[PDB]
């Protein structure tokens, strides 16, 4: 008659709050988050990272995932960044460009990076007027 | 020569609907718009980005609509960088972030409980309009000496904006005041709370009433403190029994029995007096002065005990100030801020010692006794006055005129209003004037626009640009027209259910020099809708009469609300509330909320352009340099 | 008959505080938008008003709080039966049930009663019917007194219920009642221990053992609640202030110059808007000057370019050999740029592969071939004897920070950065100066080679564990020891920070002047890098687990800094003892509390009020009814109340009430002294005061008017008006325990049987019933008296039938029994008795076993043998001599 659910999923390299409970009740959320990684880049959180138990007995999202995830340094030439300043960039950083004058814009002048490390769209051309 | 500008408000919310006002004064053809917002001040994130046009079909006037996600404490303030390119030029301004994402209510069964039973309760989880919202929320509760026993985390999602909740209390536990605390999980630091007692008590089977014949005490009445004692059963049948009555003195925190004023009298018919007599009162203090209680309360405990010797109900009335006045009044409606030469709107709110709107009370400005007016129902009277060309500041002083009384109990109140400065001393000022009756929604208030201006440049102005601020946010935008010699236009504005609580009504127009330079002009008015809910909810009989109904028996409830809506229920006995009536959820209570969370901070007008806009939770900023001053403070100025 | 019967009528019983917690939804098309529900439901029993509220949330209305509706639900005739919140066993009580009459014109005969229930000794039995008859007068209430004795404790039920004579009119009241032990709630705490496996466990463990409760004087056969209460103990980290915003103001410089000087005016204003970003001070520094701030960085980026010479190196004038400390310097400052303007990566990193092809010899060395001018802006670097050490550190640090941006530009890169690390790494034992030790300390840390002997050379190079220092200017001090607390940050070592950080601060250098260059940079550098990766907080992971003897699975929580203060509680019903086990970082609290009922040595009644009540035949039956009542305080009562209540079939004089109700001190109503319809059985005599000196004495006479088998003892209750709790009752009645309700109260004392009705087969017979677990022969040794109970010290001189308890002849057990079964019992010191019982008769554990006397308790007195020799014992003393040898010999049957 009360819809119950079993525990969240676990995850490689991650953790979520109430590891301790085994028994969930109806519209009982939960947090994930990621571990601290070995390396000199951190771990990026892909998805949502609360979920909770609702109808069906099933959890309302899949978990989400906890792995490294750097693109590398945006080079427009004859441009500039006006926003995204930094040295490195982890999953969902942003960087806007803007052409230098004399020149134009080949593509997004948004850019950001995936689950995949890899500019989303590509990295913009600023080409002669 | 076109003039950019942006106009946001003072203090944006995380996960809420803003809105950007986007003009482009004496601009020709489509001007193109990119509104872009970042973090500051690092620009690391692209907190938003939205395109429009501004068009001669729209006047070159609109506006985008934005939201700030969820943050990423130490308490230091946020600050986004908010932006807006015009074609090529790009016009921006640093603004204040709040970390509030909205509202919670929590709504407990009953008020007190025994151990071994259950609380239900409710939690609401609405956005700063009001309106239901799904969100992660955090939950404890605590003991009466503030430790959390308990803690869970639940989605409100797809609930329509109630969780239904519950909590045991154990047979062994600690008596006292127990609480609920609740958190949007995306805001940690603003919690709501709500309180419910936990006690060992049997239900009474009649309530008493223990009511003054003034709410308060004059100083210098011989006839002392009268007070009526009302004593009824649960199911409507008056009390026979026996009271007990004593008074006592408030000073501070500080109370002090007065022995010598128990007494003991009959309850017939459910009706008992009894009076504290003023030697009574002076012999229980030692201070020889009378005067000196003046500004301390009296309370008042009865104790009524049925015939029968079967059942005993205890109730108190507190906080009866001991004054010389029966009345107060504030300025707390009024402007600070005037245009000299122009006409002056005072707002004086009356209230009774209690702090409840006095009615129908005479008020007059001292010095003009010509210029005096008559309270309303919501304890305000206004009283237009003619200023002087100068910048000499107005004192205004205000009394009461109840001709029942004699002149040492009139109330009165001063107050200073000083000059709107004018830009480079142009002499040049804008003046709104509206209506302040009870103003309820489906209604249309005229908005009057007085322009004061050199005639040489009069013809320049061919419109201004107004913007309503409601529930701390951008209601609407527009423009209103004008024609060279109009120097009043009126503004049907309608008043839709949408301005509930109240708004605020900034006006603002914009000229070239006369000396080359750009001129902004503008003024604000504070206006008060009549409190109600956006729906309506109203639960009565569904017969037919048959009443009174018998135990055991059915009956029909019939429950008229607004089509599409939740609603939740609860039957309480009233001995619950015979035993504790605090912390109840009321409209009046929402409402109340809400405005402490308003981020405007003045009744209107202001020291010059820039304080008009700031004070009523605006900034505004534009190309040519003219802009509000940096506001960092999420909390409206003190006295 | 006239009358409606008890089998046929059913009493009310629905009474909740609240009820009606429904969600219901709007769907029915709308009137101008007001959709209109009806919903049936059902009143509860209660006669009172309800207050329904209802609140709706609307999708595009938002909340709305609908006003209370009050729904009043009334009868004409009913019972008001109410009852405390609580009641004690074996305590003899008066409840009463309050019957209403609201008709106007309508005199009622009613005959009330009240239903038998094994809980309680009341006038109703099993077999005899308590019921009256009474007549209530139109628009008024009569109360109907019940004395009633608690036997068994928790929620037990009491129904009265009442009928009209002549017409179809009846009502009945089913209420639960609270039956709570004899004695005063009590706590002991047992146990407060303090959690911290890294202090206090063995290789991080920590168990804890926990013992049970004393107990010694706790109730006979109640409960207790062992609580055992887990918290974290949540602590802070101080992290030393930030600069003051204010003492930067001086860095905003404007940067002009050729090469060399350019840089030397553009280092402070980078470092003073990197470490106002950091610490978040733009508010108080005013948030619209870092706007000028950033253009000044760009302006001066912008001249460096113009001293950009085609290989991409950099130096003083276009016409000058390139300096491969300036190139180094530059893109050490470009880099730390890149977070605030926009930096051309080819300028950056042209530099750094110019750097490695040109100036990085075949050893690792980095190597300067034309010094800079201003030698005042290399720090610590001039002077070194440690030439080759200091300088590859310093370009060794500047290529780390470019790594991330030059990573697919440069594919030299990372093997330079190695090269200069193995040039480091084998030299670093044998520096002498403080600077370099701290500079390539660093260098080496960046690259994880900071380590073994190397790493404790770094350490202990500082003077007095906060700062690196070397004779001469005290500038290059401050530089290398920013790089030293630039080191700890980058080996995590926390415990060693604070005093670095504290000497730094201590120095009050804010940069800026000739020759602070590297100072300017480096010390805001490694204090923005301080207060970005100082902790907080104490990490707080607890794992607690805890096994307890009476189950089979660890109960196990985890105690987090995130919810420290949350309280984990666990409890039993078992008085056991325990294990704690905690493990991980951090530290909590561990308490143990036992919730008990405790045998009480002073009375619990009466403790604010003092009195006696006395009855006595007068010299148509009369008695005068005396009432004495003293209050225990430092002063006199104020205000307080008699409630009196008739013996049954009684009333008071009249004429003699008169003369009380006309006594000064005293006051009675004029109702109740317009009254004589036997509503005059209860009474309220209302006094101005109670003395506290002495008693307070009244008396009058009292008339019976209706004669009945079933006299039931009437009650006087004194209390202030200002607490009910604090009263006092007595009960009265005729005398020349006997009889009836004493007798009924005393039944489950013991077995009952009338002596000289036993047999000697009726013993052997009940003796040896499996459940019967001990029989013995005892002699009372001696009688010890509590506040609610006796307790009989036995010694036992014959183990007729032994159980659990292993009793050795000899030995002495205590027999507990309520005080109200005292005289039943009629137990004498140094006689003799044959005792048998139940295992549940046992109390507490060995060796502290005791006995209760209950209601399966056989206690029968065995004749000494001087009365056995006479002819009228014979019988008894030879059965219980026959009784004893066969269940010895023989024991009980098969
Ligand atoms: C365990 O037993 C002890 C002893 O009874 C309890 O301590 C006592 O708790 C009572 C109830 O809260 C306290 O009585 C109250 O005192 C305050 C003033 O401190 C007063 O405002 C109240 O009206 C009431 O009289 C009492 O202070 C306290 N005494 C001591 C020595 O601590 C304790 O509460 C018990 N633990 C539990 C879990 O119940
Ligand atoms: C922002 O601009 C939009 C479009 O002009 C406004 O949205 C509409 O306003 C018109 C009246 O001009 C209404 O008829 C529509 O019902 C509105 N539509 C929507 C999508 O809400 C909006 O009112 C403006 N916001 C302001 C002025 O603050």
């Amino acid at each position: 008659e009360k819809v119950l659910c079993t525990p969240p999923p676990k995850i490689k390299n991650g953790k979520h709050t109430f590891s301790e409970v085994e028994v969930f009740e109806y519209l009982d959320a939960v947090t994930y988050s990621c571990d601290p990684a070995p390396g000199p880049d951190p771990f990026s959180l892909i998805g949502e990272s609360t979920i909770y138990c609702g109808d069906n007995s099933v959890w309302s999202r899949a978990a989400p995932e906890c792995k490294v995830v750097k693109c590398r340094f945006p080079v427009v030439e004859n441009g500039k960044q006006i926003s995204g300043f930094g040295k490195k960039f982890y999953y969902k950083a942003t960087v806007m460009f803007e052409c230098d004058k004399g020149f134009y814009l080949d593509g997004s002048d948004t850019i950001v990076c995936d689950s995949n490390s890899t500019w989303d769209p590509p990295v913009p051309k600023c080409l002669k007027v | 020569s076109p003039m950019y500008s942006i106009i946001t408000p003072n203090i944006l919310r995380l996960e809420s609907e803003e809105t950007m006002v986007l003009e482009a004064h004496d601009a020709q053809g489509d001007v193109p718009v990119t509104v872009t917002v970042h973090d500051f001040p690092g620009k690391k994130l692209v907190l938003s980005s939205e395109k429009t046009v501004l068009t001669p079909a729209t006047n070159h006037m609109g506006n985008v609509t934005f939201t700030i996600p969820a943050n990423r404490e130490k308490g230091r303030n946020k600050f986004v960088t908010v932006q807006a390119t015009f074609g090529t030029q790009v016009v921006e301004k640093v603004v204040l972030v709040s970390l509030q994402s909205g509202y919670l209510f929590i709504q407990t069964d009953k008020t007190i409980y025994t151990p071994g039973s259950t609380v239900l309760y409710r939690i609401f989880t609405v956005n700063h309009k009001l309106l239901p919202v799904g969100r992660t929320v955090m939950v404890n509760i605590e003991n009466p000496e503030g430790i959390p026993v308990k803690q869970d985390s639940l989605s409100s999602q797809n609930q329509l904006g109630v969780l239904p909740l519950s909590w045991d209390i154990p047979e062994l536990v600690n008596m006292g005041q127990w609480k609920i605390r609740a958190y949007y999980e995306n805001s940690p630091q603003q919690v709501f709370s709500t309180e419910f007692e936990v006690k060992e008590y049997v239900l009474p089977s009649f309530e008493v009433i223990v009511e003054p014949t003034e709410k308060f005490y004059y100083i210098y009445n011989e006839k002392g403190l009268e007070v009526t004692i009302t004593a009824r059963f649960l199911y409507g049948k008056k009390v026979e029994g026996t009271a007990f009555v004593i008074f006592g003195i408030q000073d501070g925190e500080q109370r002090i029995s007065l022995p010598e004023s128990l007494k003991r009298i009959p309850i017939e018919d459910g009706s008992g007096e009894v009076v504290l007599s003023r030697k009574v009162l002076l012999d229980g203090v030692q201070n020889p002065r009378a005067e000196d209680l003046v500004g301390k309360s009296l309370y008042v405990s009865a104790t009524v005990i049925l015939h029968s010797g079967s059942d005993m109900v205890q109730a108190e009335r507190s906080g009866i100030p001991i004054v010389t006045s029966p009345y107060q009044i504030h300025f707390t409606k009024t402007p600070k801020y005037f245009k000299p030469g122009m006409p002056f709107d005072l707002m004086v709110f009356v209230t009774n010692p209690d702090g409840s709107p006095a009615y129908r009370v005479p008020v007059a400005v001292q010095g003009e006794d010509t210029v005096q007016s008559l309270t309303q129902g919501d304890g305000v009277a206004k009283l237009s006055i003619n200023t002087h060309p100068s910048q000499k500041p107005l004192s205004i002083t205000v009394r009461t005129k109840k001709q029942e009384l004699s002149e040492a109990e009139q109330a009165t109140r001063t107050m200073q209003a000083l000059p709107y400065s004018t830009v480079g001393n142009s002499n040049n000022y804008l003046h709104l004037s509206v209506l302040r009756t009870e103003l309820r929604p489906g209604e249309t208030l005229n908005v009057n626009f007085l322009l004061r201006m050199d005639r040489a440049h009069e013809a320049k102005i061919r419109y201004y640009t107004y913007l309503i601020m409601n529930k701390g946010r951008l209601l609407k935008a527009g423009r209103q027209v004008r024609e060279p010699g109009q120097d009043l236009v009126v503004l049907p504005l309608s008043i839709t259910t949408d301005f509930i609580p109240s708004f605020r009504l900034v006006a603002y127009y914009t000229l070239i020099g006369a000396s080359g330079q750009r001129e902004v002009v503008a003024d604000s008015v504070w206006v008060d809708v009549k409190d109600s809910c956006v729906g309506s909810l109203v639960v009565k009989s569904g017969q037919s009469e048959d009443r009174q109904p018998v135990p055991g028996q059915q009956m029909t409830l019939k429950i008229e609300g607004d089509h599409g809506a939740r609603v939740v229920l609860v039957a309480v006995d009233k001995g619950v509330f015979v035993l504790n009536k605090k912390n109840k959820l009321t409209q009046s209570k929402i409402w109340d909320v809400v405005e402490k969370a308003d981020i405007g901070c003045t009744p209107g007008s202001g020291k010059d352009y820039a304080g008009v806009f700031s004070d009523a939770g605006l900034t505004f900023t534009s190309s040519s340099g003219q802009q509000t001053a940096q506001r960092a403070e999420l909390q409206c100025p003190q006295p | 008959e006239d009358i409606i019967a008890e089998e046929n009528i059913v009493s009310r019983s629905e009474f909740p505080e609240s009820w009606l917690w429904n969600v219901e939804d709007l769907k029915e098309p709308p009137k101008n938008g007001i959709s209109t529900k009806l919903m049936n439901i059902f009143l509860k029993d209660s006669i009172t008003t309800w207050e329904i509220l209802a609140v709706s949330m609307s999708d595009k209305k938002g909340i709305c709080v609908a006003d209370p509706f009050e729904v009043t639900v009334m009868q004409d005739f009913f019972i008001d039966l109410r009852l405390p919140y609580s009641v004690v066993r074996n305590e003899q009580v008066e409840i009463r049930a309050v019957l209403y009459n609201y008709r106007q014109n309508q005199e009622l005969k009613v005959r009330v009663e009240l239903l038998h229930n094994p809980a309680f000794c009341s006038l109703a039995t099993t077999k005899r019917r308590h019921q009256q008859t009474v007549t209530i007068p139109p628009k008024s209430s009569l109360s109907v007194p019940y004395v009633i004795v608690p036997l068994k404790t928790g929620l037990q039920e009491v129904e009265v219920k009442a009928a009209v004579y002549h017409h179809f009119i009846s009502d009945g009241v089913r209420k639960s009642l609270k039956v709570v032990p004899e004695g005063i709630r009590m706590n002991k705490t047992v146990a407060v221990r303090t959690l911290d496996p890294e202090r206090l466990g063995r290789e991080g463990v920590q168990k804890e053992d926990i013992p049970p409760a004393d107990l010694s004087d706790q109730v006979p056969d109640t409960e207790s609640e062992t609580r055992i209460l887990l918290q974290g103990t949540p602590v802070a980290q101080m992290t030393e202030d930030a600069v003051d915003a204010e003492r930067l103001k001086h860095l905003i410089v404007t940067p002009s110059g050729c090469g060399e000087e350019n840089m030397i005016g553009m280092t402070p204003t980078v470092i003073a808007v990197h470490y106002l970003d950091e610490t978040e001070q733009w508010e108080k520094f005013g948030l619209e000057k870092r706007q000028g701030a950033l253009e000044l960085i760009k302006k001066g980026y912008t001249q460096q370019l113009a001293f950009r010479q085609p290989s991409s190196a950099f130096a003083a004038f276009v016409k000058r050999a390139p300096s491969t400390w300036l190139t180094a310097y530059v893109v050490k400052v470009f880099s730390l740029a890149v977070n605030l303007i926009a930096i051309d990566s080819q300028v950056l990193c042209g530099a750094v592969k110019w750097l490695i092809l040109e100036k990085q010899k075949p050893d690792g060395v980095f190597q300067e071939d034309a010094p800079v001018i201003h030698q005042e802006m290399i720090g610590g670097l001039r002077n070194n004897n440690e030439k080759d050490m200091a300088l590859t550190a310093f370009v060794l640090i500047s290529l780390q920070e470019a790594k991330d941006i030059c990573e697919e530009q440069v594919n030299s890169l990372p093997g330079s950065i190695t090269k200069a690390g193995d040039f480091l790494e084998a030299n670093y034992m044998n520096l002498q100066r403080s600077y370099t030790v701290a500079i390539a300390g660093y260098a080496l840390a960046q690259m994880g080679r900071l380590k073994g002997p190397l790493l404790n050379k770094f350490l202990t190079t500082a003077k007095d564990k906060n700062r690196w220092e070397d004779p001469g200017k005290q500038l290059y001090n401050v530089e290398a020891t920013s790089y030293a607390l630039l080191a700890l940050l980058q080996l995590k070592d926390f415990d060693f920070v604070p005093p670095v950080v504290r000497w730094l601060n201590e120095q009050r250098y804010y940069g800026g002047g000739y020759g602070s260059t590297q100072a300017t940079f480096m010390v805001f550098q490694a204090l923005a890098q301080y207060q970005k990766d100082a902790p907080d907080h104490q990490e707080l992971n607890l794992d607690v687990s805890l096994q307890l003897p009476s189950r089979s699975s660890k109960i196990t929580h985890r105690i987090h800094w995130e919810s420290a203060s949350l309280l984990r509680s666990e409890e039993t019903k078992e008085n056991e003892g325990f294990t704690v086990t905690a493990e991980g970082k951090g530290q909590g609290t561990l308490s143990v509390v036992t919730m008990y009922h405790a045998k009480a040595k002073d009375q619990l009644t009466c403790n604010k009020f003092d009195l006696k009540v006395t009855i006595k035949p007068a010299p148509k039956n009369t008695m005068i009814l005396e009432i004495c009542t003293r209050y225990r305080g430092d002063q006199d009562a104020t205000m307080s109340i008699l409630d009196i209540s008739m013996m049954t079939g009684f009333a008071p004089d009249t004429d003699d009430l008169k003369q009380l109700a006309n006594g000064v001190d005293r006051y009675i109503s004029k109702y109740e002294l317009d009254k004589a319809f036997s509503d005059r059985n209860t009474l309220i005599i209302y006094l101005d005061k109670v003395s506290h000196s002495e008693d307070d004495c009244l008396a009058f006479k009292v008339h019976q008017y209706f004669n009945v088998e079933l006299i039931q003892p009437g009650a006087v209750k004194v209390y202030a008006y200002y607490n009910l709790e604090e009263s006092c009752t007595r009960f009265y009645h005729p005398e020349k325990c006997r009889d009836e309700l004493c007798r009924c109260a005393e039944e489950n004392c013991f077995i009952q049987k009338s002596d000289d009705k036993v047999t000697l087969e009726e013993r052997l017979d009940k003796a040896c019933e499996p459940g019967v677990d001990y029989v013995y022969k005892t002699r009372l040794v001696k009688v010890q008296l509590s506040n609610d109970f006796d307790e009989y010290i036995m010694a036992i001189e014959q183990t007729i039938k032994s159980g659990s308890d292993e009793v050795q002849v000899g030995q002495q057990r205590t027999f507990i029994s309520p005080i109200k079964c005292r005289e039943a019992l009629k137990l004498e010191e140094k006689k003799h008795y044959l005792m048998w019982g139940l295992s549940s008769d046992f109390w507490g554990e060995k060796p502290n076993l005791s006995y209760i006397i209950g209601k399966d308790t056989w206690v029968e007195h065995w004749p000494e043998e001087d009365e056995c020799q006479d002819e009228e014992n014979q019988k008894q003393c030879q059965d219980l001599g026959a009784f004893t040898e066969s269940m010895v010999v023989f024991g009980c049957p098969n």
